[PDB]
Parts: structure tokens; C-alpha cells; sequence
């Protein structure tokens, strides 16, 4: 999961 | 302010080509000359200009077999069928040009480029 | 000896996406309490092992409307609907509890696996 | 496009  | 899974559009298609394989949901066969392939309307119109155009018209939205140009090659089709569903294209020296004619004529404007590409090269 | 275009699989679900807004090809309707969402069976059970188990059930399968156990919650659901088409989650501190217990309900694993790392981190 |  990241922060797009 | 979402937070995103980085593999979850592939792991989706992997899934979507994995029904393919076992025949399950598919919704339409595309004949090309003798050859049938069995497909999900949807991933058609995902991956092809021409299958978009066609799937979203109010008559042909409903048919279950779609006949493409005798020109189109069923090779050139398997493979870009495959590349669909997979994003890996089986892109030859022996099968480039059906490729490319084929990605042409099915409006997958992506493929067009690498063949035009990998011809431009040699 | 595949070439791969990167974007193919990001591309495909956008355009899945893009179908769904425009309710194009949607051949199911989940309710959940007095809420209704429309969706393709496809993208559905490539999402969720809980919708995989129920469309390839050889009588469910052919089911146009699909009920909820009453205990899930409408949000909680679009929340996961809206993920399955974009990989993007609005995981929420005022939702997170009604997002894991749908997630596990729809047996997607790595949204369960996302929400146990945020309430433990909390 | 990529080699996989
Ligand atoms: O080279 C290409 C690939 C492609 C895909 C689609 N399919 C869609 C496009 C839109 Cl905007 N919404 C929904 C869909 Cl399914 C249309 C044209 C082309 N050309
Ligand atoms: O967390 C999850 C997500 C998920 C998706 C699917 N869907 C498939 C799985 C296979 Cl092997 N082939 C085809 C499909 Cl559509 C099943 C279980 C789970 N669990
Ligand atoms: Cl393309
Ligand atoms: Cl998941």
C-alpha cells in the first residue's frame, strides 16, 4: 500500500 | 486522501485471464475465419477501440457472436487476445506484421506503436 | 520471450471504471439494506472470494440480484466497490471498523490485511 | 513496454  | 494497492490492476487481470482459461463468465465468441475465441465483453472493450465501439451500440451490445473482417489473421487475434488479458505481447519477426494489421484494425493504439517500433528498427 | 506494456493492467480497470460510472455491460445488482449497486460479476469476483464463491455457483451464476448479510453496511460496501475498480481505498478513522468487517465478509485479503496494520497503529 |  503506498500514498498515491 | 485514499491509500492505494499497488498490485491490485494486475492481480484483477490475472483474475480476469484465469475465468478466461476456465470458460467461466464469458459472455462472446469472436470468429476469425475458422478460429473461435471465447471472451468477456468487457475486457474487449477495456483493451480495444473497435470491441468498445461495438459492445456500446444498442443492437449489437446483445449478440453473442461477432465475425470479424476475413482479412484478420487468427494468430495475430490469439495473440493480442492473450496480450488483453495479460499485458505481455507475443510480439515475432514472423508474426509482426499480423500483429501490428491486427492491433490496427481492433483500434489498440499501444500495440500499433511497439510494432510500428520493432518494424522501424530491422 | 513477451514484451510488457507497464500501464496495461492500470488501463483496463480505468476503463472497467469508466463502464461502471457510465453503467455499461453491468449485469448485477447488490443490495445491501435499502442501498443498490450496480457492477459487472467479472470485476466483482476477481476482487472477492466471497463474490468467486457465489458466481461460479452453477445456479447463483445466473442471479441478477444479490442480498447482503443484513449486518453489512452500505458504505462500508461502496467504500470496497469503489477500491475493486481503482485500487484506491478511502480508509477512514470513522469508517475503518465498518470497511474491515465488510472486507472480511467479502474475503479481500489485502484490504483486511491494511485495516489491521491502521487500528493497531492507533 | 518492458522485458517482464
Ligand atoms: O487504443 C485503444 C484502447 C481503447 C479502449 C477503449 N475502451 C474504453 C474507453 C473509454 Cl473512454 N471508456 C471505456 C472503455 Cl471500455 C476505447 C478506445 C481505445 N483505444
Ligand atoms: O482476497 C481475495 C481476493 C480474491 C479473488 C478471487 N477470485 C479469483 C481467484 C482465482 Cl484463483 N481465479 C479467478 C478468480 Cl476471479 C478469489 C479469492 C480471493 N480472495
Ligand atoms: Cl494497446
Ligand atoms: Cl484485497
Amino acid at each position: 500500500w503506498v500514498i498515491p | 486522501s485514499c491509500i492505494q494497492f499497488t498490485r491490485h490492476a494486475s492481480d484483477v487481470l490475472l483474475n480476469l485471464n484465469r475465468l478466461r482459461s476456465r470458460d467461466i463468465l464469458t459472455d462472446v465468441v469472436i470468429v476469425v475465419s475458422r478460429e473461435q475465441f471465447r471472451a468477456h465483453k468487457t475486457v474487449l472493450m477495456a483493451c480495444s477501440g473497435l470491441f468498445y465501439s461495438i459492445f456500446t451500440d444498442q443492437l449489437k451490445c446483445n449478440l453473442s457472436v461477432i465475425n470479424l473482417d476475413p482479412e484478420i489473421n487468427p494468430e495475430g487475434f490469439c495473440i493480442l487476445l492473450d496480450f488483453m488479458y495479460t499485458s505481455r505481447l507475443n510480439l515475432r519477426e514472423g508474426n509482426i506484421m499480423a500483429v501490428m494489421a491486427t492491433a490496427m484494425y481492433l483500434q489498440m493504439e499501444h500495440v500499433v506503436d511497439t510494432c510500428r517500433k520493432f518494424i522501424k528498427a530491422s
